[PDB]
């Protein structure tokens, strides 16, 4: 490896995107994680770890003598989706405004730039998620609040199951310890994804990301000299976000067909739109 | 469109005015 006219560029695009980065996200991994560690003095979450603190509080102490409807799991499942994608809206136009910032990008066919980001989002999201998650729980609630892991697990089937794998992904990715300027870049080549279906217009997309690539190769090696591997292990990382998504489109297939009837409290439907 | 809502928000992010789009 050697300081040289091309390491010298890729170097600018990794601050030229890290800079768009501040502009476009304003909670960065830093922020998230300086709540999960109680840093953020003036930041202290309520823990939701059970159904009693779920109705602490005068505004829900209302849902403790409700008497539970019953409805069925596609119903509850599909107004959870539909509360998910809608709190979605920031993220989306906050990656929207990054992907403007990425070079070439704008320059691409406009609805292959729709295309790359309505593809692109739902793995993007999930890279957030990771940063609002540890073993224990998730921050909702923009920061306000802290659900639990074995809480979320301990639900009825199928819910109970909606979020251990991406905390299983979650705590898996956040050990190799990416900062903002990793996830900037992670992110972009992410975006610049020439596999997506019904792209008019693959090599302009794939020149960007062999570029994107080669900023990642040499802004894990500056960044992480602890682990010699990382580029690999985040492009198998790349995968596992494209699973994820996979298995909330085919869960979906599989709960439209079902007829079970079930309840879910109003509470947990609530902090479930604050997932994904 | 399946994905019209999605696809609304990417694209008056991309163009600018949202009350354009
Ligand atoms: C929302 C709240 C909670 C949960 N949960 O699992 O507990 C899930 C959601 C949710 O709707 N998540 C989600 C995940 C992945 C998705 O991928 C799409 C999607 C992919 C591709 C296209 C074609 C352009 C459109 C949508 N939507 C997702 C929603
Ligand atoms: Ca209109």
């Amino acid at each position: 490896m050697q300081l040289n006219p091309e390491s010298a560029d890729l170097r600018a695009l990794a601050k030229h995107l890290y800079d768009s980065y501040i502009k476009s996200f304003p909670l960065t991994k830093a922020k998230a994680r300086a709540i999960l560690t109680g840093k953020t003095t003036d930041k202290s979450p309520f823990v939701i770890y059970d159904m009693n603190s779920l109705m602490m509080g005068e505004d829900k102490i209302k849902f403790k003598h409700i008497t539970p409807l019953q409805e069925q799991s596609k119903e509850v499942a599909i107004r959870i989706f539909q509360g998910c994608q809608f709190r979605s809206v920031e993220a989306v136009q906050e990656i929207t405004e990054y992907a403007k910032s990425i070079p070439g990008f704008v320059n691409l066919d406009l609805n292959d730039q729709v295309t790359l980001l309505k593809y692109g989002v739902h793995e993007i999201i999930y890279t957030m998620l990771a940063s609002l998650m540890n073993k224990d729980g998730v921050l909702i609630s923009e920061g306000q609040g802290f659900m639990t892991r074995e809480f979320l697990k301990s639900l009825r089937k199928p819910f109970g199951d909606f979020m251990e794998p991406k905390f299983e992904f979650a705590v898996k990715f956040n050990a190799l310890e990416l900062d903002d300027s990793d996830l900037a870049i992670f992110i972009a080549v992410i975006i610049l994804s020439g596999d997506r279906p019904g792209l008019l217009n693959v090599k302009p997309i794939e020149d960007i990301q062999d570029n994107l690539l080669q900023a990642l190769e040499l802004q894990l090696k500056l960044n992480h000299p602890e682990s010699s591997q990382l580029f690999a292990k985040l492009l198998q990382k790349m995968t596992d976000l494209r699973q994820i998504v996979t298995e909330h489109v085919q869960l979906l297939q599989v709960i439209k067909k079902t007829e079970t009837d079930m309840s879910l409290h109003p509470l947990l439907q609530e902090i479930y739109k604050d997932l994904y | 469109s399946t994905n019209m809502g999605l696809e609304a928000i990417i694209r008056k992010a991309l163009m600018g005015k949202y009350d354009q789009w």
